[PDB]
RNA sequence: UCUUUCUCGAUUCCGUGGGUGGUGGUGCAUGGCCGUUGUUGGCUGGUUAAUUCCGAUGAACG
């Protein structure tokens, strides 16, 4: 039952989903700190903004 | 070419403008801070290499392209003394602090 | 500063140190919402001594 | 901690040492400092039976 410290994913070019070719694949967060670049996790029921932490679903 | 973009890079370096990596360049760019943009040329995976003039011209910003990334990577600063030599293939000089005038005059 | 300085040999970078000696809600109501029968010595006599005996050289 | 991605970006993290070790325990020398082997003076507030309670608020002589 030894306890394993948790190893990110290290997920091949993050970057490279949000954008096509232009346009942003994922929308904007709303907020007045996060914007025009905070992407918007959007989860199968959910959507997630990583510095404000706001929950819209 | 190049001699005239490693000062303004090293003087990027002192005022610590430049954005490295790409995820920091896009975020630069959509902001609409960015003042130029700098392009490794040896980038084996394609979709992305297209990406960063899109989101240049998309934003009305200049590009230049070096061939290398590491000797890029050496230059903007990502290596200690050097030992460790890593690179990066897309860096955002945001704003400035001679040649950067030859530079911008390159770009017209 | 001092008096005696470099002289040669190649200094790599410009030593940034100005920025340290000079420099010396919706949410809120939501949040406040959210708020509210063997061992080793017995098994040694189960083994015997009288089966695979080398084949004897009498005198 | 186990899912699904958003963000912080060099503040890094993986392995092997019979090499030390340090927020370690422990004794000695070691510098400072206590205590140790007389005499005469000197009230905004609430609270209670009540100058009740809490609460702000010095000197010499041998
Ligand atoms: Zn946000």
């Amino acid at each position: 039952p030894k306890k394993n410290k948790h190893k990110r994913k290290k997920v091949k070019l993050a970057v490279l989903k949000y954008y096509k070719v232009i346009s942003r694949l994922r929308r904007e967060c709303p907020s007045d700190e996060c914007g025009a670049g905070v992407f918007m996790a959007s989860h199968f029921d959910r959507h997630y903004c990583g510095k404000c932490c706001l929950t819209y679903c | 070419v190049n001699t005239a973009l490693q000062e303004v890079l090293k003087t990027a370096l002192i005022h610590d403008g430049l954005a490295r990596g790409i995820r920091e360049a896009a975020k630069a760019l959509d902001k609409r801070q960015a003042h130029l943009c700098v392009l490794a040329s040896n980038c084996d995976e394609p979709m992305y290499v297209k990406l960063v003039e899109a989101l240049c011209a998309e934003h009305q910003i200049n590009l230049i392209k070096v061939d290398d990334n590491k000797k890029l990577g050496e230059w903007v600063g990502l290596c200690k003394i050097p030992r460790k030599v890593v690179g990066c293939s897309c860096v955002v000089v945001k704003d400035y602090g001679q040649a950067k005038d030859v530079i911008e005059e390159y770009f017209k | 500063s001092s008096v005696m300085r470099r002289n040669e040999q190649l200094t790599l970078h410009d030593e940034r140190f100005e920025k340290f000696y000079e420099q010396y809600s919706n949410r809120l109501q939501e949040v406040l919402n959210d708020y509210y029968k063997w061992d080793c010595e017995s098994i040694c006599s189960t083994y015997s001594n009288l089966y695979n005996h080398p084949q004897l050289i009498k005198y």
